[PDB]
């Protein structure tokens, strides 16, 4: 049975040819009987074995690539993804339901690749660079792989510049860099979606304030979302003239697990661009938890064994090399920046999940937003003690780095005093106080949705409840006594506080100066 | 001569071979591939087929793509042509500077040093952190395993333990970056030009550390042999050179979690929560190559990553045992503000003995940890009674043990740059009398908040004095001070006339750049011939 002797049998040893001879003849006039049941064979291109559920086992192919699109005769597009030695595991972009046995399949010569240049910048995308906003094709565009590998050690530099989001809660306590990438996890309706999009806003709002070279171009993965939803965020995006500086890239439900499994590496390489042409961008992977799910999906319909939960051994390197990408360039590389916000959802707050805990390992920072912080009124829910961001000072707004380090003390000196609030002792009337400055502190770090902050005017409302100024009200008007500061302090402070980003020896002076010189409603 | 590839799957290449195949472990060269491709041979396959993990992205392959045997391992340049730069996990030079001239290319594949040849002398390693040198001393030509979850304080504390005992050290260092954050590797590798530890240019030669970076973006195969390339450098530097060695490994948990990522297209089924089932084989496979030897010595400082903090999972579990000492980081501790968040109890070490570091030091950290574990058994009523009904002497070990939980907090040196105090090197005579002081009870004269963020003994009785000086200010408040305007400062609004303004462009810089390439609106495939023809309009 071993292959000597099977080798052996290549050498002839028949010894008699009384059948060699008389098949031989009767071979080729057998087969001309049964020439229209053939199929033409097939070296180069593909024929379809088995289709179904969206994968493609396709015979033939000779010279495929491992990842290369291929196009079936019926104009839907494919990828190889698999290359086993009788057949080529073929994943669909697209419905599997035009696709037979037998079907040609062509190799296309490519690598995956999508539209990527200025031409993206405001129109709303499938995962696969087709747009679907009925705006006609992609101009002044070109193709990009979505395969890029991440710049290395001697291509980075440090994180310095700030990109402020414009929710104080962020912009004080988990203070994000221009490189940096910020996971925004929580359970489902806990505002993710909600700190994204304030986000976005506000890089709408600095960007017709800075000299063409801060500018911010956002883009916006939507993965598996309905499109509903996205459709909703388009017009939120239009409506507020976001839409200029954002790209949405749009897997939704209904597409395929390969489209929505592609969407994030499809708005990464549109994402480069402006990383890689020394512009700054900003790229938000919503639901990388439904990336993972269908990729889950893909792979396990292309019978590779699961592992945790049935997720992929490999699912820590998808997202691990999806969000390497998001990187702060060296000035030789033109010193441009891509930050990251990934959004995973949790079960009942289970952290310990799968795929959570892959990305908080790979990701800098986090946001976490818990479900009963929601419905204590703190909106943004950001949880404090959890909370974390690895650049903390040298990312930040100088004058926020001076006022938010007695936050970060104070909120912590509130947590640690509020699991003793059974009894109400209240000693020495230090831990009274210490409860009564936090729940000020808390109070003043909500704000509204799709309504960002400028900074300025983030650091002088952190800076009337650090120091003083509100400890004459009660917790229930803060949210309208830090409106009465904002709005009758005169805006001369905001433009020196942003034209020095610190406060100046003559600036905290005057600052000191107009907190009692409004008239705040707190009685 | 050559093999073929027969089939990709993932990370996981598998080539053919007609007659002398390659050994296991052996590496293999992919040409015709853009970038360079190694495959090292995990498993032969049976009918002429070896299955392989390769060192890149298996993009691009192409069945029957030819595949050229090396009859080696991965080899990688060590010596100290090594210093100063930065290697992959198969020895190219990724620091863009020339080529990595060292000679006697070695494998990155030995067998463990045997049992004749294990050293048995313990010297204290003293780092300078209270935390560390008190309670769980680490050993110098010992294996140190830094604990802890997912944003603790690994890589700041193994940054400090760098900038503490590698500048002082004298031998070489090595660090290997697997499966890790490729801004904090060039963190790392800026702050050593910075600091003198890597020079560049001419001057080359007078580095003391080689880095070998394995990082996140890597394929699976990259992480999993990225260890073994740092440790091949530590062992030429302990064996050849005969120097004592550092060895600065960042998240060895990324060598288990790449062998688990290929491991199920390896063919094997899986074991214990989703681990390969070679886990505990591969991990001391890799780990009992890093010891003190007869020849030299390699003191080895390794972060481990648990998932979840779960100290019960098997990756971390298993990586217990082959440590000397241990410094589980909690996350628990950090959330009181305490940094370095060392675990004062779960922190083990085996020179945590009298025989070893004396019976002034052993007996101090045993109280220590005697009167922690009695506040921590005491939090309970504490959180139902209140700490009113005591009786003075578990009202006494509660004060004394918050004191000395605040005075196991330290500022490090790499600290600085988010914290803002400046750091402190605490010396191991200087934290056992410190600590001893506040033990027998020398300062409970002292506030309990002035132990915490200071270094010496010699600290906390001068933020006591700065303390009761900051609280005799806040006294009196009628006026003279900034905000009259009559001292040096303008109005409002004449500092707003002091502001230069900027340009504003309105058009992004978009139009002038950009190779705006024509894209078809119909799709472009390749016949049989490989000719590139319009899609036949025939489904
Ligand atoms: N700052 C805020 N103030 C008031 N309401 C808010 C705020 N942020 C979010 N919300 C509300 O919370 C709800 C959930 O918001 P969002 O969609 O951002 O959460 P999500 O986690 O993305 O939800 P899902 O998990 O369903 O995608 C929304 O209806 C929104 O109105
Ligand atoms: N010694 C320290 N002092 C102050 N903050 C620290 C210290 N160590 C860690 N941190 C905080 O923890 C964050 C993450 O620590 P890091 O070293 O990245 O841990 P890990 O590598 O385990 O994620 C840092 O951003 C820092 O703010
Ligand atoms: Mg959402
Ligand atoms: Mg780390």
């Amino acid at each position: 049975a071993d292959a000597k002797a099977l080798d052996e049998l290549r050498k002839p040893k028949f010894s008699s040819k009384y059948l060699i001879q008389h098949v031989s003849q009767k071979l080729i006039p057998a087969v001309k009987e049964w020439e229209k049941s053939y199929q033409p064979p097939v070296i180069h291109l593909g024929r379809v074995l088995s289709v179904g559920d969206g994968i493609a086992r396709v015979y033939g192919l000779k010279s495929v690539q491992a990842g290369e699109l291929v196009c079936f005769d019926s104009g839907v597009k494919g990828m190889a993804l698999n290359l086993q030695a009788d057949h080529v595991g073929v994943v669909v972009f697209g419905n599997d339901s035009v696709i037979h046995q037998g079907d040609l399949v062509y190799r296309t010569g490519q690598i995956v690749n999508v539209p990527i240049g200025p031409g993206t910048l405001g129109r709303v995308t499938d995962g696969l660079g087709q747009p679907i906003d009925g705006k006609g094709p992609l101009t002044n565009v070109r193709s990009s792989l979505v395969e890029v590998k991440a710049p290395g050690i001697i291509a980075r530099q440090s994180v310095r510049e700030p990109l402020f989001t414009g929710v104080k809660a962020v912009d004080a306590l988990v203070p994000i860099g221009r490189g940096q990438r910020e996971l925004i996890i929580g359970d489902r309706q806990t505002g993710k979606t909600a700190v994204a999009i304030d986000a976005i806003i506000h890089q709408k709002n600095c960007n017709e304030q800075v000299p063409k070279a801060q500018r911010v171009y956002c883009v916006y993965v939507a993965v598996g979302q309905k499109r509903s939803t996205v459709a909703q965020l388009v017009k939120l995006f239009t409506q507020t003239g976001a839409m200029r500086y954002t790209i949405m890239v749009s897997a939704t439900a209904s597409d395929a697990a390969p489209l929505q499994f592609l969407a994030p590496y499809s708005g990464c390489a549109m994402a480069e661009y402006f990383r890689d042409t020394g512009k700054h961008g900003l790229i938000i992977y919503d639901d990388l938890s439904k990336q993972s799910v269908a990729y889950r999906q893909m792979s396990l319909l292309l019978r590779r064994p699961p592992g945790r939960e049935a997720f992929p051994g490999d699912v820590f390197y998808l997202h691990s090399r999806l969000l390497e990408r998001a990187a702060k360039l060296s000035k030789e590389l033109g010193g441009g920046s891509l930050t990251a916000f990934p959004v995973i959802e949790t079960q009942a707050g289970d952290v310990s999940a799968y795929i959570a805990t892959n990305v908080i390992s790979i990701t800098d920072g986090q946001i976490f937003l818990e479900t009963e912080l929601f419905y204590k009124g703190i909106r943004p829910a950001l949880n404090v003690g959890l909370s974390v961001s690895r650049v903390g000072s040298a990312a930040q707004f100088p004058g926020m780095k001076q006022v938010a380090g007695t936050l970060k003390l104070e909120l912590a000196q509130y947590r640690e005093v509020a699991a003793f609030a059974q009894f109400g002792s209240d000693l020495d009337a230090a831990t009274q106080y210490v409860l009564e400055r936090g729940a000020r502190l808390t109070e003043m770090l909500k704000q509204k949705q799709f309504a960002p902050i400028p900074i300025e005017r983030q650091t002088v409302a952190v800076y009337a409840a650090t120091k003083g100024f509100l400890d004459k009200v009660r917790v229930q008007d803060i949210v309208a006594a830090e409106e009465a500061v904002i709005s009758q302090v005169n805006p001369a402070v905001f433009k020196i506080l942003k034209a020095n980003g610190k406060i100046t020896p003559a600036l905290d002076a005057h600052l000191k100066a107009e907190l009692r010189k409004v008239k705040l409603p707190g009685a | 001569d050559a093999g073929y590839v027969s089939q990709v799957i993932g990370p996981v290449v598998d080539v053919r071979f007609d007659g002398e195949l390659p050994s296991i472990l052996s590496s293999l060269e992919v040409e015709g591939h853009s970038v360079r491709l190694v495959l090292e041979v995990a498993q032969h396959m049976g009918d002429n087929t070896v299955r392989c993990i390769a060192m890149d992205s298996t993009d691009g392959l192409v069945r029957g793509q030819k595949v050229v045997d090396t009859g080696s391992p991965i080899k990688v340049p060590v010596g100290r042509g090594t210093l100063g730069r930065i290697m992959n996990v198969i020895g190219e030079p990724v620091d863009e500077q020339g080529p990595i001239d060292a000679a006697d290319i070695w494998s990155i594949h030995r067998e463990a040093p045997e049992f004749t040849e294990q050293s048995t002398e313990q010297e204290i390693l003293v780092t300078g952190i209270k935390v560390v040198d008190l309670l769980a001393p680490y050993q110098r030509g010992g294996k140190i395993g830094l604990f802890g979850g997912a944003g603790v304080g690994k890589t700041v504390l193994i940054m400090e333990l760098i900038n503490n005992v590698a500048k002082a050290h004298g031998g070489f260092s090595v660090f290997a970056g697997v499966g890790e954050r490729t801004r904090e590797g060039n963190d790392l590798y800026r702050e050593m030009i910075e600091s003198g530890v890597i020079k560049l240019g001419a001057e080359r030669g007078n580095s003391k550390c080689t880095l070998v970076y394995g990082q996140m973006n890597e394929p699976p195969g990259a992480r999993a042999r990225v260890a073994l390339t740092g440790l091949t450098v530590a062992e030429y530097f302990r064996d050849i050179e005969g120097q004592d060695v550092l060895l600065f490994v960042d998240n060895i948990f990324r060598f288990t979690q790449a062998n688990s990522e290929v491991s199920a297209l390896l063919g094997r089924i899986p074991s214990a929560v989703g681990y390969q089932p070679t886990l505990a084989t591969d991990l001391g496979g890799l780990q009992e190559r890093i010891t003190t030897t007869t020849k030299g010595s390699i003191t080895s400082v390794q972060a481990v990553y648990v998932p979840a903090d779960d100290l019960t999972d098997p990756a971390p579990a298993t990586t217990f045992a082959h440590l000397d000492a241990t410094t589980v980081l909690s996350r628990s501790i950090a959330e009181l503000g305490i940094y370095p968040a060392v675990d004062p109890l779960d922190s083990t070490s085996r020179m945590l003995n009298p025989n070893v570091i004396g019976a002034e030091h052993y007996n101090v950290a045993r109280g220590v940890q005697k009167v922690l574990q009695d506040y921590k058994n005491l939090q309970d009523i504490i959180a139902i009674l209140g700490m009113d009904e005591l009786s003075e002497e578990d009202k006494l070990t509660v004060a004394r043990a918050r004191k000395i939980q605040r005075f196991l907090s330290q500022p490090f040196q790499v600290a600085e740059v988010f914290t803002g105090t400046p750091g402190k090197y605490v010396d191991l005579a200087d934290t056992i009398s410190g600590f001893q002081g506040v033990l027998t009870g020398k300062y409970d004269d002292l506030p309990e908040m002035a132990f915490y963020m200071v270094g010496d003994i010699k600290e906390v009785k001068e933020k006591a004095d700065k303390m009761a000086k900051d609280i005799a200010s806040r006294k009196e408040a009628d006026n003279k001070k900034v905000s009259e305007e009559l001292k040096d400062i303008p109005s409002l609004d004449k500092l707003v006339s002091e502001i230069k303004e900027v340009v504003i462009e309105e058009d992004d810089g978009l139009e002038e750049d950009f190779k705006a390439e024509a894209l078809s609106s119909e799709t472009v495939v390749l016949n049989e011939e490989g000719k590139s023809v319009p899609l036949p309009k025939k489904n």
